[PDB]
């Protein structure tokens, strides 16, 4: 809940990325707070 | 079951 609405943190072998559930967007950059 | 989250960018 430390991310903006709709975002979740995903862990993979190389690190953590971010997934925006409503769109399916994924990105390495933190989406903010 | 529901699928894994989408993969990250390359």
């Amino acid at each position: 809940s430390d991310l903006p609405a709709g975002w979740m943190r995903v862990q993979d072998t190389s690190g953590t990325y971010y997934w925006h559930i409503p769109t399916g967007t994924t990105q390495w950059e933190p989406p903010g707070r | 079951p529901p699928p894994p989250p989408p993969p990250p960018p390359l």
